[PDB]
DNA sequence: CTGACCTTTGACCTAGTTTG
DNA sequence: CAAACTAGGTCAAAGGTCAG
């Protein structure tokens, strides 16, 4: 009928919004469903003709996104108690276990933050790699969200996990009082004026290191996975000590946003600290960095 | 090499 | 007066072999019959709802018939006494549902979503109708290199400063605007107006960006976005493709936007989300917080149960949309580093006066 | 406060 | 993996049914 | 009968196969 908007072949119908021939039709369809990632070896310049279109894929592919074929048009293929995560372990695994000052404590808890992870459910149970890229991705995040409920009790300063109260006015002046700041107001107070115990702190952190986005999972629909696990978990025991609050389980995982916002600035402020040899940064720190 | 070890064992 | 089907849950076409049954199973129950078609067997129960409708004919064949569907009932003429079921689905059964406090929370979720529509343009429906071709209009002029953009940036124009250039200073007065509405939908929500202003100005400085990928991503999808009212439509690939620092600008949002679009939310669901992204009392430079925070409190359980009326089957969703607000933290903070660098290596940002305000001293 | 502006007009 | 080849869907349109 | 509906046919367009 007409010609294949993509290589010139006969297109023999619409598919996809566009004039395509059979064989464009079915690479399209194949190359959304299956989730592939094709990659230009050559110049992402290559010809598409009735022939040699089979060449490379990428610039094939791309070729029909320009002839605006459309992906969402693809349908899909036509085929086919609630303690798995215990409270207890966590809460337990959040018991066992407890500027220059700061990346002592820093350094120092990073040891026990691999006891923590492993006392967590099915946490040392999945691969080894797994394991390593979950801790490494969220080393900060977690450690900052323990010693700043720590810090809760405590005034206007933290408590580092070493015994060494960090009052603001000793950071606004150490330069970094910018952060600790926020670190006080968005994650301490929050969590005082809130009354956190530390068996929600601790499904929190594993929250934390059940992160599926991680580059590199192996298998991250894993990871994904042993999160909602805690989701359904933290949910009821808010359900269960706390039937008062309704909305503590949201207000719980409303504490999260903070802590990444937070975290990112953390590290960003430990880099232009670490290749800079102004102050000394522990091992285990340069392996995380 | 050391979270590694850590978690080697 | 606009019901639904029995066996996916699509809208209803009319009323099929005694039973309400979308333009579709009517079609395929009348051809299992019409053909004799004996569909393989299967035991597992299959929900069926309008996507997979189409994944077990045997289930298919099978719910259809086990709520009516009958090539006998097939009641012909003009519709008798309406009025017997021209009260909806929930008719008696309503003021079980539109009862009890709730009846105001589904109030809630219904003036939020009216006021997203009149706010905002482009809404998810619309993008959607684009993205899948079914809407009677031209396919959007996909922009995937150097020669569909020189020649879109024509057709549709109102400085010759660089390529990489136009493309984003050239999007900075949709930013804008789209602040504009923001704003505007911002004082529909119960009680924002009455904060204190001068939260009211933090509430938004820190909302409007998470607000904006959360909206830019109903334009988007895995391969490009929609873009001039979306009429529109550039390419992840060319995109990526920018010099230097303006490759990689927005490419963390189109993961996000691939992810958060697996929760597969609407308008109607997205209409609330937004508004509890604005109400965050977790924001820095408030001090009239509790209020901010009753808010939140209050469309978050509005949000909730709207998660589980509308996506009946959906394990932890609030929970999981949830969790978005931080993905999203981070897109921003990262955006801001980045816009941080331009300014440190570039000499024509030169941001338009608003988004000038909104980002000075963010992050 | 330019957002005050939007903020303060119908 | 491709793609010639072959089955389903379901959005519309139409000719016949029933109520007022 | 005009008005209000529907079973049924229709065919573009989307799905599936399985030698090559
Ligand atoms: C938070 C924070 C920082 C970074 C440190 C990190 C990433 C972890 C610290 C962990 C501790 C102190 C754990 C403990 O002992 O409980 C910097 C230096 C930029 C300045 C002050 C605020
Ligand atoms: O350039 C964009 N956004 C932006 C640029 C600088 C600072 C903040 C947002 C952009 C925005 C939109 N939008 O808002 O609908 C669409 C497309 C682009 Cl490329
Ligand atoms: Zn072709
Ligand atoms: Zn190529
Ligand atoms: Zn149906
Ligand atoms: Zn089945």
């Amino acid at each position: 009928k007409h010609i294949c908007a993509i290589c010139g072949d006969r297109s023999s119908g619409k598919h996809y919004g566009v004039y395509s021939c059979e064989g464009c039709k079915g690479f399209f369809k194949r190359t959304v469903r299956k989730d592939l990632t094709y990659t230009c070896r050559d110049n992402k310049d290559c010809l598409i003709d009735k022939r040699q279109r089979n060449r490379c894929q990428y610039c094939r592919y791309q070729k029909c996104l320009a002839m605006g074929m459309k992906r969402e048009a693809v349908q899909e293929e036509r085929q086919r108690a609630n303690e798995d995560m215990p409270v207890e372990r966590i809460l337990e695994a959040e018991l066992a276990v407890e500027v220059t000052n700061i990346c002592q404590a820093a350094d120092k808890q990073l040891f026990t933050l691999v006891e923590w992870a492993k006392r967590i459910p099915h946490f040392s149970e999945l691969p080894l790699d797994d394991q390593v890229i979950l801790l490494r991705a969220g080393w900060n995040e977690l450690l900052i969200a323990s010693f700043s409920h720590r810090s809760i009790a405590v005034k206007d300063g933290i408590l580092l996990a070493t015994g060494l109260h960090v009052h603001r006015n000793s950071a606004h002046s150490a330069g970094v009082g910018a952060i600790f700041d926020r670190v006080l107001t968005e994650l301490v107070s929050k969590m005082r004026d809130m009354q956190m115990d530390k068996t929600e702190l601790g499904c929190l952190r594993a929250i934390v290191l059940f992160n599926p986005d991680s580059k590199g999972l192996s298998n991250p629909a894993e990871v994904e996975a042993l999160r909602e696990k805690v989701y359904a978990s933290l949910e009821a025991y808010c359900k269960h000590k706390y039937p008062e609050q309704p909305g503590r389980f949201a207000k719980l995982l409303l504490r999260l946003p903070a802590l990444r916002s937070i975290g990112l600035k953390c590290l960003e402020h430990l880099f232009f600290f670490k290749l800079i040899g102004d102050t000394p940064i522990d091992t285990f720190l340069m392996e995380m960095l | 090499k050391i979270l590694h070890r850590l978690l080697q064992d | 007066m606009a019901i639904e089907c029995r066996v996916c849950g699509d809208k209803a076409s009319g009323f099929h072999y005694g039973v309400h049954a979308c333009e579709g199973c009517k079609g395929f129950f009348r051809r299992t019959i019409r053909l004799k078609l004996i569909y393989d067997r299967c035991d597992l129960n299959c929900r069926i709802h309008k996507k997979s409708r189409n994944k077990c004919q045997y289930c298919r064949f099978q719910k259809c018939l086990a709520v009516g569907m009958s090539h006998n009932a097939i009641r012909f003429g003009r519709m008798p006494q309406a009025e017997k079921e021209k009260l909806l689905a929930e008719i008696s059964s309503d003021i079980d549902q539109l009862n009890p406090e709730s009846a105001d929370l589904r109030a809630l979720a219904k003036h939020l979503y009216d006021s997203y529509i009149k706010s905002f343009p482009l809404t998810k429906a619309k993008a959607r109708a684009i993205l899948t071709g079914k809407t009677t209009d031209k396919s959007p002029f996909v922009i995937y290199d150097m020669n569909s953009l020189m020649m879109g940036e024509d057709k549709i124009k109102f400085q010759s400063k660089e390529v990489a250039i136009r493309i984003f200073q050239g999007c900075q007065f949709r930013s804008v605007e789209a602040v504009q509405e923001i704003t505007e939908y911002a004082k529909s929500i119960p009680g924002f107006v009455n904060l204190d202003l001068n939260d009211q100005v933090t509430l938004l400085k820190y909302g409007v960006h998470e607000i904006i990928y959360t909206m830019l991503a109903s334009l988007m999808n895995k391969d490009g976005v929609l873009i001039s009212e979306g009429q529109g439509f550039m390419t992840r690939e060319f995109l990526k493709s920018l010099r230097k620092p303006f490759g990689d600008f927005m490419e963390p949002k189109f993961e996000f936007a691939v992810k958060f679009n697996a929760l597969e939310l609407d308008d109607s669901d997205l209409a609330i989300f937004i508004a509890v992204i604005i109400l965050s009392g977790d924001r820095p430079g408030l001090l009239n917080v509790k209020p901010i925070e009753d808010i939140q409190d209050n469309l978050l359980q509005a949000l909730e149960l709207q998660l589980k009326l509308n996506h009946p089957e959906s394990s932890q969703l609030f929970a999981k949309l949830l969790q978005k607000m931080t993905d999203l933290r981070q897109i921003v903070t990262e955006h801001v580093q980045l816009l941080q660098v331009i300014k440190k290596t570039e000499t024509d940002m030169s941001l338009h006066p608003l988004l000038q305000e909104i980002y000075k001293d963010l992050y």
